[PDB]
């Protein structure tokens, strides 16, 4: 119990950090990945001056602070800025103190040498937690789904990546990030639904165009007769009611939108999308493993959940892949946090305790030690 | 096969499509029968009101 | 095909169960709806009623 | 000066200073702002007891029926005197569609009233009903409008200058003689 | 000379239509874009009764008619009050029959695929013309100065944009769109004039702000120590005289209404400004198309004929540009028609004459043809 209660589990991310105890199906917080420093001074009513503001009170001050992400693209930019959001999630949100708590972290794909060492240095020498890891977030998505070996399209607010793991160790020569995700996706909503004649003009009309692209948006399969379809005005169109009367209508554009992941050419971008590019992270790899990578294509990530996604993306490999491969896309409901549910089991797990990094293994071996 | 796999993905396709739905009018009637409780609760307080006020 | 038929009678028995749901509760919420349009207007005749007993 | 004309309009004379006066006094204790001034002018017709008299200094009965309303029109309708801006509820409204998006349901929930000539009863729900009809459905509207607002002003300072927390906003003399002017400016 | 001489160039604006024949080196029309409707029924003495009235009529007119601006930032929100200031410009001011002369016109940067194909519906099916075309703003603005490449500044009435131009496609990813313009800014300096301890109470009072505003306002470089200046208590001062006698001072205020458009802070705008805003344009191109559109940033328009706009735009984006870049900053005299002329000078042009739209096209393709 000691820390079977005891590890905390906090996945990084460009917009949320999610956050709890290894053990629990989900995380106990989630949150804004921003920390708001305010352009001028005063204070709120019965509230003393505050030097900075994290997560959803950065968000909702947003007008008289100037906000600010430590992580662009998965990778921590500012080191300054980060120690804050960990500081938020143990202390407030968590309500913890850290000293006494195993922490499991996540990076990113080919996050740099220097920086896994860096955040080390941070948890041991300035939060003082007993032990620490640090796991690569596709591989945590995989394992989550069971399996050991597959390939992941991890998508959420800042990266997209292809990893394709083999009996655990994720590959890094065949490794892709395409740096169009959910963020870009809801200012491309943005322009196509004001495109169709509207205004989000206050912040309060901003903020739910992003809801109307989670709760409305779907991913068409054959979104070629499916704009077709759009012209011969079936009861495919769907009515929003804003925070106000003010219905908004979205018939056609509610698919535009995620059809900007599989061309990013409604967007200026030059890249290559998605399933072409799930495909060139698999011709890049060994021959003798590409069979087990077609048949285990994990999806996890926010922007990997509009409907339909996983139908376009099997019917999109299978018509690039050799006929005589078996083709296979997973994508779990709780996708969302795959991530942190497979930080969750591992943490948890009667065999993980040692590969723990702790206090001992750091005083003695510096940061190297977790490095591996 | 084709035919059993295809009646599928629209089956699970209308499966998803109509608990979409559910979820969205169960959260619409859950706010509406909260606005509820609150309009008439303040309700049997402003005819109450009336009637102190009218004496 | 033993499997995508199998996965297959379990997906339209649970679109249906979820189809029958919906219903239910969308007609739930349209009656507590009509309920309201009722409670509140009375409301808006009550507190004018009030103001003008008031004043 | 507006409802001195449309009442010497109605065949009367205000011509010593104890006539000039008192139609300040007629404006305070008969005016009213009816909603649907539309059918108030219709109604003023059909001649209901809608009429009010009021006693002079002396004997001198004047009556006001209709008037009584024609002149907080005015504070909706600036055309009744020669004003081209726009009035009272558009402006509470065109004030809101400038502030930020994110804040408007909140400056909505609350209009609060103040001042002498926002006390013709029956103002707060003219603007009630002024401003639900330009605003999104989807909006909560509420018109506050106490009955001490002719002093709210007053009392919201004497609250804030007896309370227990401003003690340390008070600019002082040690402040002033030693940071000029400046330092109360903020 | 069948059309040499008969080509119309008509460029629709927020503020001012400017209109005459292809050829003319500036403008024979300039007239506010407004349709005024006679609040009561009357008449001028000698003329009937006039259910409408457009351009100078309807300013002068103003006190018993309701003003509409039938173009909103750039883009034509109403067409029935369009159609009325085409009717005005071709029979009333240039005097022509519009059944017999190709139309020029222009439209803005991100115009709706729908509405360059309505002003076509209107110009071949109400005005019968023989051929029309429509072309883009800042793409005639950047070849009235010679070049293909470049980013136009474009800053009139109502909109300000930036649109980076390649080989002569607008590229319109890359494009922004800033609702701040000579209109806002008659307002502000209103405001900072009236707070000068003035009243600008009667409408000859009101009108002859904008003209305070053209004639003595500036753009000062350095803008900091320039308020600096101001408190020295320099000849910086200027006094303009009223339509009476009644001289009015405007010292330092003249140069505080266009720092705002580099400071949209000073009016509550919350958006960045000018030159942040060129540098965004040119951070979202291609990279290899980013040291030409710096050495080319054409002006034009009325808003940014404020003097010395162009070398505090010079100094504003040398400094936020690589060092290794060579800025250039394109401010020509006649600006305030930029746009006007270039498409004089196209649709004069001796290779022009195969892109005109002609009823011969319409008639057999419908409004699609010109839509291209």
């Amino acid at each position: 119990d000691e820390d079977e209660t005891t590890a905390l589990v906090c996945d990084n991310g460009s917009g949320l950090v999610k956050a709890g105890f290894a053990g629990d199906d989900a995380p106990r917080a989630v949150f804004p990945s921003i920390v708001g420093r305010p352009r001028h001074q005063g204070v709120m009513v019965g509230m003393g001056q505050k030097d900075s503001y994290v997560g959803d009170e950065a968000q909702s001050k947003r007008g008289i602070l100037t906000l600010k992400y430590p992580i662009e693209h998965g990778i921590i930019t500012n080191w300054d800025d980060m120690e804050k959001i960990w500081h938020h999630t143990f202390y407030n949100e968590l309500r913890v103190a850290p000293e006494e708590h195993p922490t499991l972290l996540t990076e990113a794909p080919l996050n740099p040498k220097a920086n896994r060492e860096k955040m080390t240095q941070i948890m041991f020498e300035t939060f003082n937690v007993p032990a620490m890891y640090v796991a690569i977030q596709a591989v945590l998505s995989l394992y989550a789904s069971g399996r050991t070996t597959g390939i992941v399209l991890d998508s959420g607010d800042g990266v997209t990546h292809n990893v394709p793991i083999y009996e655990g160790y994720a590959l890094p020569h065949a490794i892709m990030r395409l740096d169009l995700a959910g963020r870009d996706l809801t200012d491309y909503l943005m322009k196509i639904l004001t495109e169709r004649g509207y205004s989000f003009v206050t912040t309060a009309e901003r903020e739910i165009v992003r809801d109307i692209k989670e709760k409305l948006c779907y991913v068409a399969l054959d979104f070629e007769n499916e704009m077709a379809t759009a012209a011969s005005s079936s009861s495919l169109e769907k009515s929003y009611e804003l925070p106000d009367g003010q219905v908004i209508t979205i018939g056609n554009e509610r698919f535009r939108c995620p059809e900007t992941l599989f061309q990013p050419s409604f967007i200026g971008m030059e890249s290559a999308g998605i399933h072409e590019t799930t495909y060139n992270s698999i011709m890049k790899c060994d021959i003798d493993i590409r069979k087990d990578l077609y048949a285990n294509n994990v999806m996890s990530g926010g922007t990997t959940m509009y409907p339909g996604i996983a139908d376009r993306m099997q019917k999109e490999i299978t018509a690039l892949a050799p006929s005589t491969m078996k083709i296979k896309i997973i994508a779990p409901p709780e996708r969302k946090y795959s991530v942190w549910i497979g930080g969750s089991i591992l943490a948890s797990l009667s065999t993980f305790q040692q590969m723990w990094i702790t206090k001992q293994e750091y005083d003695e071996a510096g940061p190297s030690i977790v490095h591996r | 096969l084709k035919d059993a796999q295809e009646k599928l993905e629209l089956a699970e396709k209308k499966a998803t499509d109509a608990e979409a739905d559910v979820a969205s009018l169960n959260r619409r009637i859950q706010l509406v029968e909260e606005e509820l409780d609150r309009a008439q609760e303040r309700l049997a307080t402003a005819l109450q009101k009336l009637e102190e006020a009218e004496k």
